[PDB]
């Protein structure tokens, strides 16, 4: 694959896909949800200048959480990339085209959030909120 | 001072490193 | 391999053949000097480079001559 | 004067310089009796420097802001015993020493082995040869409008560019 | 072309113009702008000198800088004067 | 070639690791790849300038940015004085708590201060708020996509140009004097005149109301009708706030002299007079080669008619067209002896004559400055002779220039050579044997035996120009003088004032200190020329090596017979010279720094005295200026300028790294490593693994080069780190 | 954004490197190219 | 690196004099546990700090080892 | 022999071991004593005992005391 071929068009509508359940996910949870000490940063004295954003300023645990349940389903992908299985589709080279519609148009949804941010000073999860 | 300025000149860099990976692959 | 050269001037007194630390020079026939003999260089790809030959050549300047060229395992001298 | 500078008889910086150079040899003179041995060397030391300020102060040198003696070497013949004096002086013996040297070389060179009289010098030749350049001027002069001092360019090896 | 041996170079390195001119003539000319670039020049330290004339850079004239920018142009007709003369002109 | 050098088909078949550090470091070396034509030469290089050119306006873009977004601009434009302007930010997840708060003393975060002076340089020409940096900058990043795109659109083939447009001398020529030095300087005067000046009195000039406010009242009237005394009507006042209206003038073109009284710079409308009649010189002198309209001049008939009758030049200049245009190493050699002259040049003039407005001020930015130009100086000086042996070794053709004024160069080669060695070894015998003799008598407590030489001729120098403290009266510091009565009214009086006053560095005042470190600056100058000079001459043989112009330019030597031939290529000359520039530079930068040290600190006699011994300069300059530096941090803790501490001691190591490469050779490591190659292969569990290059130990050339780019760059960066928290730790 | 420093420099310091040393690493050590 | 190892550890740890009630005044003033363990307190304590006596030896009777100081350096 | 010939004959004519000898704690120690020529006597150091010289440190002196010397003609 590596560029504009069929496959890379698979993986990435896979991705779309799973991302906009990702999104839709939290658009529930800082939107009125169950997240805990939403909007405090964590601490120098335990984390360190890793968990800075400039000085001694602290993420918040709100971005840690997101960033660390990223790293979850990051981390379980890039085993199937190094030890993929016999049976399992390869990378690096209700059954079928139904990935490539939804796909398509899952990576045509994202861009579109894009444009409808930098436009109307709006952060991505309040125009998942008016497309509820 | 504004957010979306330092947006604007990343994407003009990003167009930039893309004309200089195609300027050098002539060069070779 | 490197490169090997002889000129006229050599008067074939047989000294950078005894001196070739790797085989690569020899004596031949020839009728332009008293000794009736030239040097000559048939196996260039043997020699290492280390110039002994023109250390012995007693002309001025030197009728050998030995010019840098691609190195290979021979060249470099390995044993690995 | 030239650049702002004062003669050394009317310093007021070198006058402080030449109490103080005293006062510090005379601090160490007290510790000492005085028919010993330290203390007839200081008392030698204080006079060879009371004689060394006095000195510079009538030579007519010139001092800084600073109180030391500077020297002009504009070409200003009022200060020619600062550089001039001197100069034609050590080209008198500089020249004497390379014309006399040449004349050795020149003359053990018709020879059977010139070399064995460079490392075990011919003492009595030499010695001749030494006192002979005392009217160097007279003979480099002699030897250039004759054509022995230098040689003709077909005479000299030269690099195979030019 | 252009290379030349001997005391004197040929005319033709004097320029078109130039060449075709008798050395008299170029004389004349040399000594005419030589004239020129002095009295401008003497002019135009007057006017510097000169109270009420000197403020604002108002000594300053076109007539006296072009004859100042005439002292070259003045040399460089005696040189070619010189030359027609070698070349029998 | 199919391996990693694709250009080299012989360095691409070697099994060492030799062949991946060639194809490195001969990549560059265009004129010597497999199957190089001329034409497709000429054009490789032509792109590869526009990729160059692209990348100096995006380190541009760069600089613009990041002030704008993390500077204190703004803040320093309402009180240059005394706040202390901002390079970038830092994020560097290594630092404790207290790296946190030692690097933001002042500020909100951790921070660098900026030692560029792109702040004073920025706050002259006009700029005042972020948002002109920040368009500046995206400005600057849409030209380095255009240069990119042209390096790209040139070797199209319809678009390649042929041979014969890249060897047009006359027209290249004509354009870059008047359109690329003419115009430039034209437009950068209506910069001047439009946005500098009107900022500088008060009133804001951008892009949204140029074209309906003037920049003078007169309103190009007294251009056109010739009245152009109405520009220099009205300057500015001796007390005029700078950056307000209070006391501006109108004026936009004077001739003013020396500088302005609250910024200590140059006045803007004297620089805006300069850059316009330099415009008008550079427009006529580009109208001298004729370009296919048949007036003009020709530079092959130029050159070939100047051969002076008398004989002593001899065959003077015939040939020497046709050996400039057929090399681009002599082009190159020439180009870049200009250059080291020129930014020498600005090194000089800069901190005599500060351009920009609160310049000479920021202490530590001027160190930075001075030495920044003077090094850059040095590389591009010793580049110049490198690429003029190059010239002679593969460019040189002796038939070409029989009898030709550069091949009598080569025919009395042992004359310059030899008569270089005898000025070397003048300077060094006497400039060294008066320290020393300064050292002894001040070392016997006997200091009023010194030996002080008085500079009588740079007094002089300075005398003339105007200096009133020698009492010499000579030219311009005697009324009487023609000189001084016509330079009276058009830019005397603000130049004498200028010249006269002692806070300023308009020729320092300079004594016997000052004299002897010039001599030791003239003795570096001539052993560094010594050896570049030798170099080039002697590149194409010798009497050691009679057929040198056979192996090139670089090789690593002859064997060891005929006595042993180690260092006899041209380019080991060039290794060798290296040395003496950095040697001579840095008694240049030693001599600048501690001259300024002492004037700032506000005892210049302490340099007056002391610089005439060794011992004052290694005792009252190096050992008495390392203390802030060397406290950066220790156990007690640790302070802002801890970087320039540790950087101090990076650079030693890196300087002593390179000895070893200088001193120890190639035969001992060959050897080791292959006792190193035996244990691997012979360790079980390690034996799955191999190399597919052969390890070697570097060769003789690549570790002179090697060598010398540690002892270079440990060298730099130990002085950087002295020079600037010295003067920044203690501000005077 | 002011929260774009701790996102560039680990990318910037750490991943572009490694993935350029690695691509070198290929085209230096293939055979045919 | 001995010699270096043996003067300042000397010279912070046992050398120096006392006075009443055994008050030990060492020489650099027990400064070697916490100033050799880096390179920077090596270099500015043992090298910048001890070098104050040959620098300034001018004018005294040890002025010879100031001269010998340079004329090594040379 | 001839080198160490000489170290005795130093210390019997251009030395104070005899005012060493009398108070070894306050004496320093000098067996060297240099020609005033050229200003250069300021290296004779005021070292006590009616004595000015160059400061020793060979040992000389102490290692006289342990054979017990306490006289130059010995
Ligand atoms: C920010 C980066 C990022 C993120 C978020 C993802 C996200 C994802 N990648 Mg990935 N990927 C990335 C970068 C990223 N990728 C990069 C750079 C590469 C290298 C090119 C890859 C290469 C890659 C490959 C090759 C694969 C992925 C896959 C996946 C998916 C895994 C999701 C999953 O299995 O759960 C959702 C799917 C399920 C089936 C859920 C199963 C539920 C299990 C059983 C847990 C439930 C238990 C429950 C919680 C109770 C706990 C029980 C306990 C208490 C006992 C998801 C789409 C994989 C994929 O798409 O297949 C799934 C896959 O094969 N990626
Ligand atoms: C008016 C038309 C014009 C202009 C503006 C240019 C401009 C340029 N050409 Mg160009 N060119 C032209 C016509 C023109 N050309 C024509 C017609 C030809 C064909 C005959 C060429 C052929 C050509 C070639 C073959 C090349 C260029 C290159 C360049 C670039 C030079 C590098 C640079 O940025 O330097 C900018 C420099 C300055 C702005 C000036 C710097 C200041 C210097 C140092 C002057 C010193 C000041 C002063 C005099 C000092 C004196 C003081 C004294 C006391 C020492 C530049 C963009 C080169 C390039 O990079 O290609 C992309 C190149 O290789 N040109
Ligand atoms: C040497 C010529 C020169 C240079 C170097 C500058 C440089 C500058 N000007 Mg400027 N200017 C000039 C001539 C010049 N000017 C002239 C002749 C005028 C008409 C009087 C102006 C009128 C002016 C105004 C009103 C302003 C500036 C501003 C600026 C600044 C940033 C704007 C910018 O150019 O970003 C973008 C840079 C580019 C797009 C690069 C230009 C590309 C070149 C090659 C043009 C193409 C060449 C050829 C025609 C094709 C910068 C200091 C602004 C400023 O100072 O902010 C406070 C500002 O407001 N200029
Ligand atoms: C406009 C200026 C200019 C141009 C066009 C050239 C162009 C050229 N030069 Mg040249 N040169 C220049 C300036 C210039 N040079 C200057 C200023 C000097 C003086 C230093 C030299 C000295 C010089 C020599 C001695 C030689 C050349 C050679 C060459 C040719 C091949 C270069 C090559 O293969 O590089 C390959 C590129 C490299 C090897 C990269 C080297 C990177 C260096 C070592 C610095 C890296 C260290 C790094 C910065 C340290 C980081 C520190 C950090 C840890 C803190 C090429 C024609 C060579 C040749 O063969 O000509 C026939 C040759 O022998 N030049
Ligand atoms: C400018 C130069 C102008 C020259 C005109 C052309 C000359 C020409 O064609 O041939 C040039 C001729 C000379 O002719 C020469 O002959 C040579 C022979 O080999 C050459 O071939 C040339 O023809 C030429 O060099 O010039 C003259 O003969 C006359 C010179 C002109 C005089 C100008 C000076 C005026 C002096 C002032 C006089 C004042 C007197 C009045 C006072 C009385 C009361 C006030
Ligand atoms: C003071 C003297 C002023 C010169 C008077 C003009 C002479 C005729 C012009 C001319 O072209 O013929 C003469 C030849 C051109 O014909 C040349 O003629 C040559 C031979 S011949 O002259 O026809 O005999 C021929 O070789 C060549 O191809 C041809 O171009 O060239 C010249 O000698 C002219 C000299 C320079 C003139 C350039 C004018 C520049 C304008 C200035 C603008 C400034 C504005 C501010
Ligand atoms: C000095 C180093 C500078 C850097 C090197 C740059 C090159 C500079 C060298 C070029 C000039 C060479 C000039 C000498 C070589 C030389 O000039 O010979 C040649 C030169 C002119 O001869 P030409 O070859 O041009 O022949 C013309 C004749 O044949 C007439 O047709 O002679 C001159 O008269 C020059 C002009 C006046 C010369 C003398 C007058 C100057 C007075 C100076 C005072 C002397 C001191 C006296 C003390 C008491
Ligand atoms: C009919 C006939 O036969 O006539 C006869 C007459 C006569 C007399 C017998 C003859 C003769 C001999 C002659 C004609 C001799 C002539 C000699 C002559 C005319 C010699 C000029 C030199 C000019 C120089 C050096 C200019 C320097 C100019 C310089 C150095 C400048 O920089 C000028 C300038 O710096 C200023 C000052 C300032 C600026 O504002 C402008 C610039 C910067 C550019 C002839 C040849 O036989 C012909
Ligand atoms: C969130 C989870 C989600 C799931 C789980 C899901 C599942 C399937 N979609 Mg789908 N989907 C959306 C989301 C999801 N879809 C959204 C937001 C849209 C509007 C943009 C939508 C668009 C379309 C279109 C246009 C088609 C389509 C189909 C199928 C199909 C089985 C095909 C088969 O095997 O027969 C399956 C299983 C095709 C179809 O129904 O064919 C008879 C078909 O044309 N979808
Ligand atoms: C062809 C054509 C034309 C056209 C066209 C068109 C329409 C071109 C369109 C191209 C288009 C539409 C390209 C989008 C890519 C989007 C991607 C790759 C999304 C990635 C998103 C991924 C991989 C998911 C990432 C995340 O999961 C992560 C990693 C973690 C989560 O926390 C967050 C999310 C879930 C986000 C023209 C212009 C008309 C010309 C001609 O006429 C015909
Ligand atoms: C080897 C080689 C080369 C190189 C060379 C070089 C590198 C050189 C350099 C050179 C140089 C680097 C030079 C410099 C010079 C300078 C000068 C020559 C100056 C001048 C000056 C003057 C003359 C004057 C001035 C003045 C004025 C103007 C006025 C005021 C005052 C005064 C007087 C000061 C080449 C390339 C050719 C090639 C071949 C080989
Ligand atoms: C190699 C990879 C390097 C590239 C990294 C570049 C990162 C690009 C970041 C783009 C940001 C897109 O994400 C979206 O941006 C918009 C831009 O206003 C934000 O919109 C923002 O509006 C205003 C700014 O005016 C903020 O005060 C507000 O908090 C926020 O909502 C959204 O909250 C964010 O979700
Ligand atoms: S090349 Fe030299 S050594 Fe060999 S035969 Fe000729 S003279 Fe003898």
């Amino acid at each position: 694959g590596w560029g504009p071929s069929v496959h890379a068009e698979k993986w990435n509508g896979r991705h779309a896909m799973f991302g906009w359940f990702f999104i839709c996910c939290t658009a529930y949870a800082k939107g009125h949800g169950l997240i805990p000490d939403m909007d405090v940063p964590l601490n120098l004295k335990e984390w360190g200048t890793l968990a800075t954003i400039t000085g001694k300023g602290t993420i918040t645990n709100g971005r840690a959480v997101i960033l660390l349940a990223n790293a979850h389903f990051f981390a379980i992908s890039l085993m199937a990339t190094i030890c993929p299985l016999p049976f399992g589709d390869s990378l690096l080279l209700l059954t079928e085209e139904a990935e490539m519609i939804n796909g398509r148009l899952a990576m045509l949804g994202l861009i579109s959030l894009i444009f409808a941010t930098a436009i109307e000073q709006k952060p991505m999860l309040d125009i998942v909120n008016e497309w509820t | 001072i504004t957010d979306n300025q330092v947006f604007v000149a990343l994407i003009m860099a990003l167009v930039c490193g893309y004309l200089a990976v195609k300027l050098a692959k002539q060069l070779a | 391999s490197h490169s090997v050269k002889i000129y006229d001037t050599c008067i074939g007194c047989t000294q950078c053949v005894r001196a070739c630390p790797t085989d690569v020079l020899e004596m031949i026939p020839w009728g332009g000097c008293k000794a009736k003999q030239i040097a000559s260089a048939p196996r260039t790809e043997d020699c290492v480079g280390c110039k002994r030959c023109e250390s012995a050549c007693p002309t001025d300047f030197l009728s050998v001559r030995v010019y840098l060229w691609h190195e290979t395992t021979r060249s470099m001298g390995l044993a690995y | 004067d030239i650049s702002g500078l004062t003669p050394c008889k009317e310093s007021k910086q070198f006058a402080k310089r030449e109490k103080q150079a005293l006062k510090k040899l005379q601090a160490s003179l007290k510790l000492y009796a005085d028919d010993s041995a330290p203390a007839l060397a200081i008392k030698a030391t204080m006079e060879k420097t009371k004689k060394r300020f006095d000195n510079y102060g009538k030579y007519g040198l010139l001092c800084g802001s600073d109180g030391l003696p500077h020297l002009i070497v504009s070409g200003d013949q009022r200060h020619w015993g600062e550089f001039i004096t001197p100069g034609i002086l050590f080209l008198y013996i500089a020249g004497w020493i390379g014309w006399v040297g040449r004349s050795y070389l020149i003359a053990i060179r018709d020879e059977k082995k010139p070399t064995q009289k460079e490392i075990i010098i011919d003492v009595p030749l030499a010695s001749r040869l030494l006192f002979r350049g005392f009217s160097w001027p007279v003979a480099a002069y002699r030897e250039l409008l004759n054509g022995e001092l230098v040689d003709a360019a077909a005479a000299a090896a030269a690099a195979a560019a030019a | 072309d252009m290379t030349w041996e001997g005391e004197y170079p040929p005319s033709k390195v004097l320029g078109p113009i130039m060449s075709k001119m008798p050395s008299g003539l170029l004389g004349l000319i040399s000594i005419a702008c030589a004239a020129v670039c002095v009295y401008s020049i003497a002019q135009s330290g007057v006017l510097q000198q000169q109270p009420g004339a000197y403020e604002n850079g108002s000594w300053v004239k076109w007539y006296y800088v072009l004859g100042s920018f005439g002292g070259p142009l003045a040399w460089g007709t005696h040189v070619a004067s010189w030359i027609q003369r070698k070349n029998g002109m | 070639a199919t391996k990693f050098p694709k250009f080299s088909q012989a360095l691409a078949q070697d099994p060492a690791t030799r062949r991946i550090w060639y194809g490195i470091a001969t990549a560059h070396d265009l004129e010597a790849h497999d199957g190089m034509t001329e034409e497709n030469l000429y054009q490789k290089i032509f792109a590869s300038h526009f990729g160059h050119l692209a990348i100096i306006f995006l380190w541009t873009a760069g600089n613009l940015f990041h002030v704008a977004w993390q500077g204190n601009f703004e803040q320093w434009v309402a009180k240059p004085l005394k706040t202390k302007p901002i390079a970038h930010s830092i994020w560097d997840p290594h630092f404790g708590e207290s790296a946190l708060k030692a690097f933001s003393k002042g500020n909100t975060y951790p921070v660098n201060i900026a030692f560029s002076g792109v702040y004073q340089w920025w706050y002259t020409i006009g700029f005042r708020t972020n948002q002109e940096l920040y368009a500046g900058s995206i400005g600057l990043l849409i030209l380095s996509c255009v240069l990119l795109f042209a390096g790209w659109l040139h070797l199209q083939p319809k678009f390649r140009p042929s041979l014969s447009w890249f060897k047009n001398n006359e027209s290249r020529l004509n354009h870059h004097l008047s359109g690329l030095l003419g115009v430039s300087s034209l437009a950068w005067t209506g910069h001047l005149v439009h946005v500098a000046l009107p900022a500088s009195r008060g009133v804001h000039i951008g892009w949204d109301n140029f074209l309906t406010t003037p920049p003078h009242p007169a309103g190009l009237k007294p251009f056109f009708t010739g009245n152009w005394t109405v520009y220099a009507e009205n300057p500015d006042s001796a007390t005029h706030v700078y950056g307000t209206s209070e006391g501006a003038g109108t004026a936009i073109l004077t001739f003013l002299g020396g500088f302005h009284p609250q910024t200590q710079s140059l006045w803007l409308s004297d620089i805006a007079h300069h850059q316009l009649a330099i415009a008008v010189i550079f427009i006529v002198a580009g109208h001298m080669y004729r370009t296919n309209f048949g007036i003009g001049h020709n530079m092959k008939e130029i050159l070939d008619a100047h051969r002076p009758p008398g004989g002593r030049l001899g065959a003077g200049h015939v040939g020497l067209f046709e050996t400039i245009t057929n090399s681009l190493h002599m082009q190159l050699g020439l180009a870049l002896a200009a250059l080291g002259v020129a930014t020498s040049l600005t090194a000089q003039h800069m901190y005599a004559l500060t351009p920009y407005a609160y310049l000479s001020k920021d202490f530590t930015t001027e160190a930075a400055l001075y030495t920044h130009h003077q090094y850059i100086a040095g590389f591009l000086m010793v580049g110049a002779f490198a690429h003029g042996a190059i010239f002679f070794v593969r460019d040189y053709d002796p038939e070409l220039n029989k009898n030709n004024v550069l091949a009598r160069m080569l025919e009395h080669k042992e004359a310059i050579i030899s008569h270089l060695s005898w000025a070397s070894l003048f300077l060094g015998f006497h400039t060294l044997g008066l320290y020393i003799h300064n050292d002894t008598v001040v070392a016997f407590g006997q200091p009023e035996k010194q030996i002080l030489f008085e500079p009588i001729f740079a007094e002089y120098i300075q005398a003339a120009s105007g200096k009133a403290v020698y009492e010499f009266n000579v030219l311009l510091s005697s009324s009487s003088s023609p000189a001084t009565v016509a330079g009276n009214q058009v830019w005397l009086p603000g130049w004498l004032e200028a010249i006269n006053n002692n806070k300023n560095d308009l020729f320092l005042k300079i004594g016997p200190g000052d004299f002897l470190v010039h001599h030791a600056i003239a003795l570096g100058l001539h052993v560094t020329a010594l050896i570049l000079v030798k170099g080039a001459l002697d590149a194409r043989g010798s009497k050691l090596m009679p057929d040198k112009k056979d192996f090139g330019y670089s090789f690593p030597c002859d064997g060891p017979g005929r006595g042993g031939t180690c260092d006899i290529s041209a380019w080991d000359a060039f290794y060798l010279a290296m040395f003496w520039m950095l040697n001579t530079i840095g008694w240049v930068t030693f001599y600048w720094h501690w001259k300024h040290m002492t004037i700032w600190g506000g005892n210049p006699g302490q340099f007056d005295e002391s610089s005439n011994y060794i011992m004052g300069w290694l005792r009252d300059y190096l050992w008495l200026n390392s203390s802030p530096l060397i406290n950066g941090y220790n156990p007690f803790g640790m302070n802002n300028l801890s970087v320039w501490a540790w950087m101090f001691l990076f650079g030693h190591l890196i300087w002593a790294t390179g000895f070893m490469f200088l001193i120890s050779w190639r035969g001992y490591w060959q050897e080791l490593i292959e006792t190193l190659v035996w244990a691997h292969e012979r360790t079980p569990l390690a034996n799955l693994i191999r190399w597919r290059d052969k390890p070697v130990a570097l060769s003789i050339v690549q570790a002179r080069l090697v060598g010398l780019v540690h002892f270079s760059v440990g060298y730099i960066l130990t002085y950087a780190a002295f020079l600037i928290a010295s003067t920044s730790g203690k501000f005077g | 954004m002011i929260n774009l420093p701790s996102l560039f420099v680990p990318l910037v310091g750490l991943l572009f490197p490694a993935v350029a040393m690695a691509s070198l690493f290929l085209h230096v050590e293939k055979r045919l190219l | 690196v001995v010699i270096f190892h043996f003067s300042w550890k000397m010279q912070s740890d046992v050398w120096g004099t006392v006075t009443a009630d055994g008050s030990i005044s060492h020489i650099t003033g027990g400064n070697f546990a916490q100033s050799s363990i880096t390179i920077n307190g090596w270099l500015r304590d043992f090298l910048w700090s001890q070098a104050s006596q040959v620098i300034q030896s001018y004018g005294s009777a040890s002025s010879a080892y100031g001269l010998i100081f340079l004329g090594a350096h040379f | 022999f001839l080198w160490i010939s000489g170290m005795h004959f130093h210390g019997a004519y251009f030395s104070n071991y005899s005012a060493w000898l009398s108070d070894p704690i306050k004496i320093k120690q000098s067996s060297q004593v240099v020609w005033p020529i050229v200003g250069q006597e300021i290296l004779n150091a005021d070292v006590g005992g009616n004595f000015q010289g160059v400061q020793t440190t060979s040992g000389w002196f102490q290692m006289w005391r342990a054979e017990g010397i306490t006289s130059e003609v010995e």
